[PDB]
């Protein structure tokens, strides 16, 4: 259990720096916001 | 002038409708339009 708990709790910490830092694992999720706000622009330039 | 109030308006040649404020960006001395990411016009000069 002990030594269980720690591989945990460890783990756990790790993504918070994973996330902290790396701006990487988000790009799903940016993704997804960028190409819902890219069409918008794309579809407003038209009214130019 | 009249503001926070939805009016139409052309400031010398710029013909837009919309609700004028006083706002805080510091325009260009040289400068006339104010515009916005999406290219529409988002501020002005009063030339008086
Ligand atoms: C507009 O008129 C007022 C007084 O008539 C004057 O003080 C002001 O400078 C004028 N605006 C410009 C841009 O000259």
């Amino acid at each position: 259990q002990k030594l269980i708990a720690n591989q945990f709790n460890s783990a756990i910490g790790k993504i918070q720096d994973s996330l902290s830092s790396t701006a990487s694992a988000l790009g799903k999720l940016q993704d997804v916001v960028n190409q819902n706000a890219q069409a918008l622009n794309t579809l407003v330039k038209q009214l130019s | 002038l009249v503001k926070n109030k939805c009016v139409n308006f052309n400031f010398n040649g710029l013909t837009g409708t919309g609700v004028l404020t006083e706002s805080n960006k510091k325009f260009l001395p040289f400068q006339q339009f104010g515009r916005d990411i999406a290219d529409t016009t988002d501020a002005v000069r009063d030339p008086q």
